[PDB]
């Protein structure tokens, strides 16, 4: 949880999230763009009725409710296959 | 009927209509209001054709422009303290035309 | 070249073969680079001298 860095008086509204896309994403696969949904059959470019910005603010406050807390969250990726490695732990180097 | 009606109660006195037994189509409601906000927080505004509801409340108060982005949850103001309050937990979505 | 899981990887073997076209004898392709990219493609193109 991340309310120290993630929340200011008058609140932050700097945080970005997107709820409109025409399809799903593959994994690991980022879709960073600005385009309006379409809706009904309109080529409509802007927003009003039925053109929605694909994203919306993900404002942040010191004072929400714990499921609307800032978390921060960060993941890791893993390749445990049969390649040369890079990173590991304590290392040893008793002769072969 | 809910959205042809001409007399859409106040907030301090929302009116609360329970829908039952029907076909929850969506067109309907696209088609009837050129809306200015169509937010949700269950659900996505494209995905609500292919999921299956138990019950399905539609409360409706006409409310002034502010207000439209004063009601969602886990908000405050004069009118999510003391005349509608949507619950943190809110499954659903808001419609403003 | 291909670009599964990002991960490219290029092939490649190097031989002064017949040179009429593509030859017909078989031959083996070693892999020289194999380098994360992680981003998308769908369009491609070659330089020139
Ligand atoms: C990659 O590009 C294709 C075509 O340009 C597009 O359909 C697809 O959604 C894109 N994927 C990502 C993860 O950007
Ligand atoms: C009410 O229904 C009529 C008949 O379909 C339609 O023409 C009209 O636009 C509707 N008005 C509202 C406010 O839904």
């Amino acid at each position: 949880n991340s309310n120290k860095l993630d929340s200011k008086h008058s609140g932050n509204y700097d945080y970005w999230y997107r709820l409109f896309r025409k399809s799903k994403l593959k994994p690991f696969e980022r879709d960073i763009s600005t385009e309006i949904y379409q809706a009904g059959n309109k080529p409509c470019k802007g927003k009003g009725p039925n053109c929605y910005f694909p994203l919306q603010s993900y404002g942040f406050r010191p004072t929400y409710g714990v499921g609307h807390q800032p978390y921060r969250v960060v993941v890791l990726s893993f390749e445990l296959l049969h390649a040369p490695a890079t990173v590991c732990g304590p290392k040893k180097s008793t002769n072969l | 009927e809910v959205f042809n009606a001409t007399r859409f109660a106040s907030v301090y006195a929302w009116n609360r209509k329970r829908i039952s037994n029907c076909v929850a189509d969506y067109s309907v409601l696209y088609n009837f209001a050129p809306f200015f906000a169509f937010k949700c927080y269950g659900v996505s505004p494209t995905k609500l054709n292919d999921l299956c509801f138990t019950n399905v409340y539609a409360d409706s108060f006409v409310i002034k422009g502010n207000e439209v982005s004063q009601i969602a949850p886990g908000q405050t103001g004069n009118i999510a303290d003391y005349n509608y309050k949507l619950p943190d937990d809110f499954t659903g979505c808001v419609i403003a035309w | 070249f291909k670009n599964i899981d990002g991960y490219f990887k290029i092939y490649s073997k190097h031989t002064p073969i017949i040179g009429r076209d593509f030859p017909q004898g078989f031959s083996a392709l070693e892999p020289l680079v194999d380098l994360p990219i992680g981003i998308n493609i769908t369009r491609f193109q070659t330089l020139l001298a």
